[PDB]
RNA sequence: CUGGUCCACCCGUGACGCUGAGGCGCGAAAGCGUGGGGAGCAAACCGGAUUAGAUACCCGGGUAGUCCACGCCCUAAACGAUGCGCGCUAGGUCUCUGGGUCUCCUGGGGGCCGAAGCUAACGCGUUAAGCGCGCCGCCUGGGGAGUACGGCCGCAAGGC
RNA sequence: AGCGCCGGCCAACUCCGUGCCAGCAGCCGCGGUAAUACGGAGGGCGCGAGCGUUACCCGGAUUCACUGGGCGUAAAGGGCGUGUAGGCGGCCUGGGGCGUCCCAUGUGAAAGACCACGGCUCAACCGUGGGGGAGCGUGGGAUACGCUCAGGCUAGACGG
């Protein structure tokens, strides 16, 4: 686990409309872009990860959220190697905190593969097997990845905390940690434990997200090979 | 454990055809009477069910209040709104002087000396919330030590 | 005149039993014994939460119809407690039990307190030796409060001053059932006591 | 012009704060450099240094604040919660040794000019000297 | 013929500054006085319709006036309904006008959206309603009443 | 042994009688056949040789805000400018010491008030003793800030 010369990917990202508070994290202005200072990027790298193998080796389950299309299949691959939760799709509001409710959603999921299995699936009308094959359909759209989550996760792996701003907002309710790969048009005070990089570009998040993975079995002891999602950067 | 003590419940009215439509709004003080309270509004179709979602609310927003033998640390003012509250430190045998809504909250705080007083707008709700504030805002020797170290 | 009239009614307001009466209020009959709601045709009717100003109003009413102490009084004493030093609580407490008339049923000259009263008024009473008949003389530390030669011999005396063979008395008094001497040692702390009262709530009642 | 440059320093501290600055410049006089000295051993400002800023003379004011947060909101708290000027140009206002005043139960502070120079309430009390309330902070 | 003002140079004076009771001047429209001038428009007014009536709305006419010169009048939703000055506190975006090594920096204006913050909300937010200091003006429940009386001003209407 | 209360504020509730009547009412409001609000009764609360009413003062009232308020839309920015008095005034040094601060000292009647003991059996009432200083005069002292006089400075203002 580690790496410097990485303008190979991230490094610099977004045009002029900025945020300020992103400043110290900022290199310089290039072709309208801000270039993000990868020595910076290090540090907390560093400290980030630091984190992680600290709640790693320690049954720390982190949940990932990455709805910007630009990474929902680069979270779910790296999310997947690792008992770790993720939300692809869409955000439900209220996950974390309202997550006793959220829950029961997950409650009727399971329930709902019982009778697609068992001697009930013939049973009663289409008027069902059509209501009840969308309800199991849709109600796993959205919950594969959150499907884990027992109880509120020990932190949370945000990909654009600028758009998924209602699950940091979240997260800070409930005293969660906030972990994050966070763009120049972020505010980096909303992040606990920041990677200042290029929060688009597929090849970057992959990337983070990769090694941010690997430290975590090499974490909590497993010895697993490279990553499988490296194709779906093409 | 915790006390409850209830400040208020009132009954709004909204509007549909066919006329008023009513629910209620509780508020409500939990405290431990040695340093924790905490402040619950809850709002229900029926009185019960508002003040329990009110004791509910209470536990969570829970302040840890600072107290030096019945007393504040010192005195502080805190504006909610239009509503402001006025906390003084007291020696012992003063009391609680204080309108019902702070004394409620202060009692349960475990405070038991202390000078208090209402201004601006004397809105029960406000001036319920300008308290927790006020308390939430104290500071202790040690905690101005700790800041003005470094 | 300090009141006057159906007494073991006021216990029943209290919902709290007060000895106004001694005897009689120890033997099932102080009516809080079988009969311990409100005087009244709605006696027995359910209560509504009283508002915090009841509440403080009858601790105040509770206090006060102890010692059958007039309003005008017990606010003067009240008063007095507040500018004194100390905490005014235990200070108002210290100053009611300093009442001759109180120390003299302390004492078990007398069964209640109103028959204390009335032993003062009619000189049965003695401070140091000097006769002193009003009931709110204060007794101070250091004082002997004993009974009349004259009336040592009166059949209720014998009766009460017997009964006290043997009874204990309090912390901060001391009786010498023989010549039916007493004596305030100190003034009673609020530990002292255990009266069934908050006073928190009376000098609250005061401060409004 | 500014009526009251002592009031201006407050407030460019007091502004600067608000928005967690590292320093913060305020003209330089000898007598506002006084009131950084308190200011500094008293414990709310990490220190001061006199600059030189487009050839003027300034006060880099390095302010300080507490650690991070948690739950909503992380902004630190302030090491200078409050900083208000007391004797103001048209309207002046001194104390007798006697009528220092006890900011926050100690907890906080007052300035005083007295003849015996620029001092905090406990120093003057100390020296016996009262003056000028220039402003409280806590 | 003449006022204000912005920018660049960093050249001259050396705190000569800010505000400002009273004073003085300016002050939309209507209105007044004297003399002009009147195309169009149009209070009053003269008629035609409409209407239950229609001292209105719609239609045909039409005087003062609207325009000019001199004096007056001194009011307004005279509004950003936000007094003036200075210092301080993210940024984005459009625009007018200077200078620059003319990606775009800089200065002075005009708009919009917004950090912090403020506000009863609505909203305000480097063009503050933010954080501050200075000075002026003004408020203190509604009606009676901007009335009465008095004073001052005005030819009057009326104004303060 | 009385007097006032028992709709909310505000401690205390039932029957009957009266019906928008007769009446109550500090404020909000009660009464047009089931009135805890009128009148009576029973009961209850409060106080007690007194209890209520009226009037008046301070309080609550930071509701004129010194402590301690406001003025975009709630009452409130003068229609605008010019400018008199006045209020307010950047950076450095020096003299003075008026403001300001410190020390002594005089004055500050007695009574009252406060604390402590005492005298009338208590208390009210009274006596003795004890601190308590603000204000002003005098005499010393300090000089940071304000003031004033001198001399400097360019970052305000003005000029080229
Ligand atoms: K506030
Ligand atoms: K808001
Ligand atoms: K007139
Ligand atoms: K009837
Ligand atoms: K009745
Ligand atoms: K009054
Ligand atoms: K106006
Ligand atoms: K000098
Ligand atoms: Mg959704
Ligand atoms: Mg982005
Ligand atoms: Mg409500
Ligand atoms: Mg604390
Ligand atoms: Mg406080
Ligand atoms: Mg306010
Ligand atoms: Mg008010
Ligand atoms: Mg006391
Ligand atoms: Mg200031
Ligand atoms: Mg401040
Ligand atoms: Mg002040
Ligand atoms: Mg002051
Ligand atoms: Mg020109
Ligand atoms: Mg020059
Ligand atoms: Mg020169
Ligand atoms: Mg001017
Ligand atoms: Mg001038
Ligand atoms: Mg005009
Ligand atoms: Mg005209
Ligand atoms: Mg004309
Ligand atoms: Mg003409
Ligand atoms: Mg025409
Ligand atoms: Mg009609
Ligand atoms: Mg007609
Ligand atoms: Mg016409
Ligand atoms: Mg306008
Ligand atoms: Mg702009
Ligand atoms: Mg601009
Ligand atoms: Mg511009
Ligand atoms: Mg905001
Ligand atoms: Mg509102
Ligand atoms: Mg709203
Ligand atoms: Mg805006
Ligand atoms: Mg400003
Ligand atoms: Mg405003
Ligand atoms: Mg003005
Ligand atoms: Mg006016
Ligand atoms: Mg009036
Ligand atoms: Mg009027
Ligand atoms: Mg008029
Ligand atoms: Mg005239
Ligand atoms: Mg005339
Ligand atoms: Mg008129
Ligand atoms: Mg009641
Ligand atoms: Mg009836
Ligand atoms: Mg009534
Ligand atoms: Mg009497
Ligand atoms: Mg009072
Ligand atoms: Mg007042
Ligand atoms: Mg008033
Ligand atoms: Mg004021
Ligand atoms: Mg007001
Ligand atoms: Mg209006
Ligand atoms: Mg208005
Ligand atoms: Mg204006
Ligand atoms: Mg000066
Ligand atoms: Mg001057
Ligand atoms: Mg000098
Ligand atoms: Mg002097
Ligand atoms: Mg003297
Ligand atoms: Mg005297
Ligand atoms: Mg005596
Ligand atoms: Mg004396
Ligand atoms: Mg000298
Ligand atoms: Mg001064
Ligand atoms: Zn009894």
């Amino acid at each position: 686990v580690k790496e410097l010369l990485e303008a190979g990917v991230h490094f610099g990202h977004e045009r002029k409309r900025w945020n300020p508070k992103f400043a110290r994290y900022i290199y310089a202005e290039r072709n309208g872009i801000h270039i993000i200072d990868l020595q910076k990027t290090m540090e907390e790298l560093e400290r980030t990860f630091r984190f992680i193998e600290d709640l790693a080796m320690r049954g720390g389950t982190i949940l990932f959220v990455g709805t910007k299309k630009q990474a929902q299949d680069i979270v779910r691959m790296e999310a997947e190697r690792a008992g770790m939760p993720y939300v692809n799709q869409r955000w439900l509001g209220g996950m974390l905190t309202n997550f006793k409710t959220i829950s029961q959603r997950v409650h009727r999921l399971e329930e709902l593969e019982a009778l697609f299995a068992s001697p009930e699936i013939e049973e009663r009308p289409k008027k069902e097997q059509v209501r009840l094959k969308h309800e199991l359909e849709r109600l796993q759209k959205y919950l594969s990845g959150f499907r884990l989550l027992k109880r509120l996760p020990d932190a949370i792996f945000v990909v654009d905390p600028t758009k998924e701003a209602i699950a940091v907002r979240e997260a800070r309710k409930l005293f969660i940690p906030v972990i994050a790969l966070a763009d120049t048009d972020s505010d980096p005070d909303l992040v606990d434990y920041i990677i200042p990089g290029n929060d688009d570009a597929i090849r970057s998040i992959q990337l983070i997200l990769s090694r941010a993975v690997d430290l975590i079995i090499q974490a909590r002891g497993g010895v697993v090979e490279p990553s499988p999602s490296y194709a779906l950067v093409q | 454990d915790f006390e409850e003590k209830m400040i208020l419940i009132r009954r709004t009215a909204r509007m549909q055809a066919g006329g008023r439509r009513f629910r209620f709004g509780a508020l409500v003080v939990v405290g431990d009477r040695q340093g924790r309270v905490g402040l619950g509004f809850g709002k229900a179709p029926e009185v019960p069910l508002a003040v329990q979602k009110a004791g509910y609310y209470a536990r969570r927003n829970m302040v840890e209040v600072p107290l030096q033998n019945g007393t504040i640390p010192h005195e502080i003012e805190v504006e909610f709104g239009a509503s402001k509250i006025v906390l003084k430190p007291a020696a012992p045998g003063t009391g609680v002087i204080a309108g019902a809504v702070p004394r409620a909250i202060l009692e349960l705080a475990g405070v038991t000396d202390i000078l208090t007083k209402e201004l601006g707008s004397r809105n029960p709700i406000n001036i319920a919330y300008a308290t927790m504030e006020a308390l939430r805002q104290l500071r202790t020797k040690a905690d101005v030590e700790r800041l003005r170290k470094g | 005149g300090r009141y006057i009239g159906p007494v073991c009614r006021l216990c029943r307001r209290e919902g709290v039993k007060l000895y106004l009466k001694g005897e009689r209020c120890y033997s099932p009959k102080c009516a809080m014994e079988r009969r311990p709601y409100p005087p009244g045709q709605h006696g027995q009717k359910r209560a509504r939460r009283p508002s915090d100003y009841a509440v403080r109003l009858r601790e105040k009413q509770k206090l006060r119809r102890i010692y059958g102490i007039s309003e005008r009084q017990f606010r003067n004493l009240f008063e007095e407690a507040s500018k004194k030093k100390g905490v005014t609580g235990s200070v108002f407490l210290g100053l009611l039990e300093s009442r001759l008339d109180n120390v003299v049923y302390r004492l078990g000259f007398a069964v209640s307190r109103r028959q204390a009263r009335q032993l003062v008024r009619h000189g049965h009473i003695t401070v140091n030796g000097r006769r002193v008949d009003l009931p709110s003389y204060r007794v101070r530390p250091g004082d002997e409060i004993a009974v009349a030669e004259k009336s040592r011999n009166l059949e209720l005396i014998r009766q009460n001053l017997e009964a006290m063979k043997g009874r204990k008395v309090g912390p901060w008094l001391s009786l010498d059932v023989e010549g039916m001497k007493g004596k305030f040692l100190r003034l009673p702390d609020r530990e002292d006591l255990a009266l069934p009262v908050n006073e928190q709530l009376v000098i609250e009642f005061y401060s409004r | 012009m500014l009526t009251d440059p002592i009031a201006d320093m407050l407030t460019r501290i007091r502004n600067a704060t608000r928005v967690y600055k590292e320093s913060t410049d305020v003209p330089a006089s000898r007598f506002k450099e006084e009131i950084l000295r308190i200011l500094a051993r008293e414990g709310f400002i990490k220190g001061y240094e006199r600059v030189d800023v487009d050839g003027k003379p300034y006060l880099r004011v390095y302010l300080k604040y507490g650690p991070r947060r948690q739950g909503p909101d992380p902004r630190p708290e302030q090491v200078i919660h409050h900083i208000r000027r007391i004797s103001k140009p048209g309207r002046r206002v001194y104390v007798g040794v006697k009528e220092i005043p006890r900011v926050r139960r100690g907890l906080g502070i007052a300035i005083l000019s007295t003849s015996k120079g620029v001092l905090t309430d406990r120093e003057a009390r100390k020296l016996g000297v009262g003056g000028e309330l220039i402003c409280e902070v806590w």
